[PDB]
């Protein structure tokens, strides 16, 4: 089973930049490599086959290169229509795709706005307690959110969700949901989410007391 | 031009069967081989099956060999995929795809993909969501901006639609993608930033709609 | 310059699955010239409903 | 709905002839081709003949070619099968069947089968059965349960009916399927398990009936 | 003449089970294969044609699959009405049926009750001697019955008969009939039937003496 | 079993026409395609024409294309071959042949051949034979055995029969196959070995018979 | 037009022998080759199709083999009914037959008996002169007969005819007819036929003088 | 032998439709695939479409796919080409062609071409020509040879015929092929060299005939 | 039963335009397709059979094309008499019609005139209350009419009716009838119909008070 | 999974022919090349032939070239090996084997072997065995243990089964593998060790069975 690997996984770039992404095969696939572009919520479209042949209808700013086990896709001058995810695919022995490279819109650094929401009394009446920590309008996407319950870090009881880049201002939003039973929730006092981000000089901590 | 339309997807319990179809138009369907390719968040893109133009040769991925059967009806211009003994990991978006035209001795892959159809393999039963308010207060206020929202928890299956004030409020709305929980039920949140000076006077209600269960819930969010 | 007797004897999965546009378009003279027993034995609803005349 | 009624079956000596008929109703008989298919315990299901809607083309299996003749009477809506030079291996249940409706270039088979008529080719003469008791005793007793029965041997032809106490006793009765002997006579057994505490007091009589010969025998089975 | 073969010949199953039966042709029959269901003492009924097209009126729990020379019929969830014999049929070149697969009701193991019956005096007066060995209410169907006349195994002079599965408890009953001339019967003393079954740790032997 | 009977062959002048027929029996003639195949001493076996079961497609050998027309009458179970503009090289034995039954995608040929009918294309006129004696002498004697015969020269058409002493002499008789001469007339020889002690006393007469001309000649062969 | 060629043209064999004949096509015919048997004065009968499939009713001592352009027919043990002519036929593109291989009954060498017959007075009166040379009961079939008229070799004025193998002793008979005009015939004296055969150490010559 | 006859060509405005037909004879038309191939001075020979013997598979050149439709009527032995949405560059001579007979695995092309039919796609309206004299003088005389002619300008469509003195003068006549101008009208010249000593005495008139417009012009050419 | 589907359902076109409508079958029907024209309040008329044969009397501006499962009808130059509904029909296996394509007269955009009518006192005395909203002289046909009773949207209690294209100016008129019981009608005060149309930048609302 | 079942093997006289078949299931047979490999006690494992997936290329070992012909029927999923002119050294167990899937430029061998079928080339005629007793005595006694047996000599073909007391005695039984003698007949021995104190009282009978000849022999072994 031929393994494919794409680098980088994510590339932050700006309009007009020169973009180069790489794709490597676990074994020699000669030149039988294709590149596909996919925009979110839409079907993939073929860009390049035989590692360097441009598909009909594809603008000339796309080019392919490479042979053997290393291949590259180059965009000479990035345009706003080119912000999408790019997959390579070997078709030398069956068909396997790479993990995909997403081209991200580069912008200036913006620190997140942090908000916390406690569980509602109705949900507590329903037998569950959800605590929500919200990070609004931040860039870049990498951030860390740690839950602390009476100064004790939580693990395996939270879930995170991240939005795509906003079309208007290219920011991210992230939600972290801590879910607990009513008994687990009422067996403790302090509930905090701590957030670290490269745009923040110091970690930001929001916290509440149960009942406060 | 070339057009491919998948149909037949839906919710199926593990172990049951399901038949997907792909209607092709805009080209001579009987002259081309076809692929079925699936995409899931956990495994990315993953090839499933290939069929020759006349159906004489078929190939399958190792993870599906013996369970899936690909076929075609050139008189109807239809590609079929019968999936038996479905497992949880088969939940994905399935695309049909057309092999490109090339030289006789070249290797071949796909150039045109279909629209895609979603297949969700889960033992969860259809269930409307519970809508709980994420109430703004002093702990969620920085200056003149506050954040409020609605938590849409424990529904199945996907998707659900959320609007605010019947669609009148769209500026600053962030509906997060749903996440699948350990219980097999989906859950998501929808948040909006509002001027703090409007708290206590402007009424904010989130309208959650879930067509599979015909659930419609208007939940009022009040400040603290 | 000879053939490698140990080369790949299988069928290349990534071969040409389309139809060959330059293949034989003529009718095969030595094809099946007999009738088909499992042909259509039922009358045709949309056959001739009038006289010869 | 569609209904098919076979007639003409019976006992025939080897070498003689027999004509089977099949009456069709519930559909336009003249618009469909028909099959004759037979079933025997030794060969299973076996196609016999096919005829076109207008009779222009007929086909026969190799084992029956030259001996059987299939025909039809569309004015009477009747299908016929004239069987000459019958052999012993032709004993089977014969069904008439209607071809399904399909496309002009498809291959065709049958969708509705008739009820079936039994044909028995044997040189045995009509003969009533001998009924012998299988008497229970200490050698056929294990605890409080004993077994008794009736052996219905050397009769021809099929079938025979067996009841117990004129039908009043049906719980625990096992009548085995008849077997054809080398002599062309049939034989079977009927057994029943009874409480040992009832022997000698409860009366058990097996009633063998053979309508073709008007044979009625009531044999009492007493223990030893 | 295209040969058809179905596997397995008999399948023991329970209500709600997933059932899969296979059918193979001696040569390629493309997709021209039909499946017919037959209940005992009843005419066959059409279930599937073109190997995967469901006949009108057939519940959706039936499905077909296969092409070329290998075909399968699948019942996703077995129901009590589905206990019958299923035949495949090629109609690519004339028409030939398989031997048929009978779906059997799976139940717990039940050991047979063994009874032996000697020939009646009336039949002996008639010139024949039938000895009957009876196995009542046993499962599964596989069993071996050996006739021994003065400890000598018989062959070619016996006939066996088996009932269908009882409607009430899904058990079998078996009769074995040993037929001999009056002279052969009176030229020996001991008459035994020996029975072996997978539910019996040791073989069971019943015997009687002529005249006893 | 399958039986095919050709008819219509005979002597025809070059440039004239001739119609051959083939009667089929023992099988459903209308369900099978047919061939006409000819055999000549100069070319061996040579395929001539093929016709489909319904007559929709016909094919011809290159040497006969445009001159021969193959047809069939399924109502009469008869195969026809109309031959126009005959040339000298068309003299041959013509067989009709039945295509075998096979699979749908196989190639096809013939399995049962007809009896064959002889066609002789020649401008020679009907002519009785000249019978000349092959006289035995001392130069045709080795030991007690001598050889004598009759030369049957310049006859048309075939065949001729030769007997010796009204059939009374058969031991040692060799009737040679006829040979076609440059003049279009046939010629052959018949020889017989006799005891040398019988020369001069036993009378030997060869009886040549030619039914087309009703010729009967009894020629006595005497030594010189 | 696919050319077919059979080898050998003639094969002398004996009862019980293993016989193998070959057939080659001018181009690849895949496996679409049939074998037909023909007995003298009788219609051909089909033996093998698909190059290796035995026709129903054909004894098992016949077998076919081969693919592409080379094919063989094998008779494991020859029987007297198998003495006939065998033709191969490609049916890949139209239909063409080979020249045929005749299986001959092999026997010991026997030298020919030579007889000569002069022209009759009646034929001389008719204006033609035929001289007949007869070779009786010889084997094998290959022999050469040369006509010499006053020691001058003739060419182009003779015709030969050969009988089939005698049913009783498997021998041949051959007639050679030299035809000349009455003027050419009466313009010479000596008329001889010279015969060579593998059973003769020296050629045998028979001759007569015109008028003698 | 093989014969193909095209018909249906002519002048058509851009955007309109046109149906070409090809009548085949001399061979079994239903047994062969066919091509349509066009030829223009600007593009040379250019393949257009191919159809299988039964019409099951059709292929088109990329420049015409979606606009042209190839079909056939095997009962009439006729090949058809329906051309919709015609553009100016489709003006060409169209030939139908027969695929040769070959081996089963070979690639195929055409061996016999039809006669050809001309198709002219132009928005020009039918219009007669203007005939102007090319008058000879001292400036068109070299020795005893002079040149004179007629200019046939601004006519549509092709063709036009030119004769000199009602056909009595043909030696030395050069009629140039027509050229298409920017205005969509054709123009050509016809010239003839004559002895200078004959000027003023021999009468020279060019006769232009244009059947599509029924134009007949006799223009006298006089010296200067 | 072969399913037929026509696209588009409605096509707005003008005199002199080139019109192409498509028709697709669920399975291959070879060339056995007919096209029928039907004018409103009039019987259908045959235009084309065998997919490309023009019926006698049909002008040459009509043409058919297509084979297998895709068929097209083309009008080279539209004429005012050709504004009608066109149906395709397969006759390969029984007879099934498409949904039909209606050719609409294309014209300039005209905004609707909106009028509202309250229930009459006589109908209220009869026990029913019908409220009528009228849209006059609008194009295109797509419009939305919403009934609002004290700002509450109604659903399932109204019916709409649309006229054909006016012969003089090619406009539409639409009536919406809201039906309520006298008790339901008298349990509210304000009754409004709101109208949205692509030629209107903002919705138009007409309203009255119950009893006014 | 992958399954291969050989059939057709047996006893054949030298000089005759034999055709082996190999039925494949569990995978796409037409996509893989196949091997025939044989194994004999004298030469070990020995490759015989290889065939491509489409039959285009075949190769043979030098010892079998010109005598064996490998072929395949992809429509039946069957591999064939026609063996002509068999010699004595061709006696072996023949396996069919499937080539593994690999890379395009690698060399290839087999990964899945069939069950194997035995081919015995011998001129020996079918013959039942001779059973001789191996009688125990003082000269075959060491302490309390004695040995007795049965010698099964001069039988053909393989195999033969030996049991003791109808299978009731299995502890200490050693049946040796058969050995081929100069006469072409096989021979073997079966021995058993018994307590010496049981000799003379316990009855020991060896039951030799030879299905090819339907031989059943019960030989009683008594001490001396």
């Amino acid at each position: 089973d031929i393994q494919m690997t794409q680098s980088p996984s994510t590339l932050s770039t700006s309009v007009g930049d020169r973009v180069t992404i790489t794709c490597r095969a676990s074994q020699s696939i000669s030149n039988w490599l294709a590149w596909y572009q996919q925009k979110p919520g839409k079907a993939p479209k073929l860009l390049i086959y035989k590692a360097s042949t441009l598909e009909s209808g594809v603008p000339s700013r796309f080019s392919g290169s490479g042979s053997g086990t290393e291949f590259t896709l180059t965009i000479s001058s990035l345009q706003p229509d080119d912000f999408a995810t790019y997959y390579c695919q070997q078709y030398s022995s069956y068909w396997t795709f790479g993990q995909g490279t997403k081209l991200e819109i580069k912008r200036t650094v913006a620190a997140p706005s942090v908000f916390i929401f406690p569980p509602s009394d109705e949900q507590l009446k329903s037998g569950t307690a959800s605590v929500v920590c919200l990070l609004n309008n931040f860039y870049p996407r990498e951030a860390k959110v740690q839950w602390k319950v009476d100064n004790a870090l939580q693990s395996g009881n939270s879930q995170e969700s991240v939005t795509e880049q906003d079309s208007k201002d290219s920011t991210y939003s992230l939600s972290s949901t801590l879910t607990l039973s009513k008994a687990d929730y009422e067996k403790h006092k302090v509930y905090a989410c701590e957030v670290t981000h490269q745009g923040l000089s110091s970690p930001v901590t929001k916290s509440f007391n149960r009942g406060e | 031009q070339v057009q491919l339309v998948e149909s037949g997807g839906g919710v199926v319990q593990p172990g049951r069967s399901l038949r997907l179809s792909c209607a092709a138009s805009g080209f001579t369907f009987s002259n081309f081989g076809m692929h079925w390719i699936r995409q899931s968040p956990g495994k990315g893109l993953e090839w499933v099956a290939i069929i020759w133009y006349d159906g004489s040769n078929t190939y399958y991925a190792d993870s599906v060999k013996g369970r899936f059967t690909i076929s075609r009806d050139n008189s109807k211009n239809t590609l079929y995929l019968q999936m038996n003994s479905l497992r949880a990991e088969d939940t994905a978006v399935y695309y049909c795809a057309k092999v490109w035209f090339g030289e006789s001795e070249d290797n071949y892959s796909v150039d045109v993909w279909g629209q895609g159809t979603t297949v969700t393999v889960s033992s969860a039963s259809t269930k409307g969501p519970s809508v709980f308010p994420l109430a703004p207060s002093s702990k969620s206020t920085s200056g003149g901006t506050a954040a409020l929202g609605c938590l849409v928890k424990d529904y199945f299956p996907e998707p659900v639609t959320v609007s605010w004030n019947s669609g009148a409020l769209t500026s600053g709305v962030h509906t997060f993608p749903a996440v699948l929980q350990s219980s097999g039920l989906y859950s998501l949140s929808s948040v909006v930033t509002v001027p703090s000076s409007s708290l206590g006077t402007q009424t904010y209600i989130c309208n959650v709609n879930h067509k599979p269960s015909n659930t419609k819930v208007d939940k009022k969010v009040e400040p603290k | 310059p000879n053939a490698n007797p140990n080369a790949n004897p299988n069928a290349n999965p990534n071969a040409n699955p389309n139809a060959n546009p330059n293949a034989n378009p003529n009718a095969n003279p030595n094809a099946n010239p007999n009738a088909n027993p499992n042909a259509n034995p039922n009358a045709n609803p949309n056959a001739n409903p009038n006289a010869n005349p």
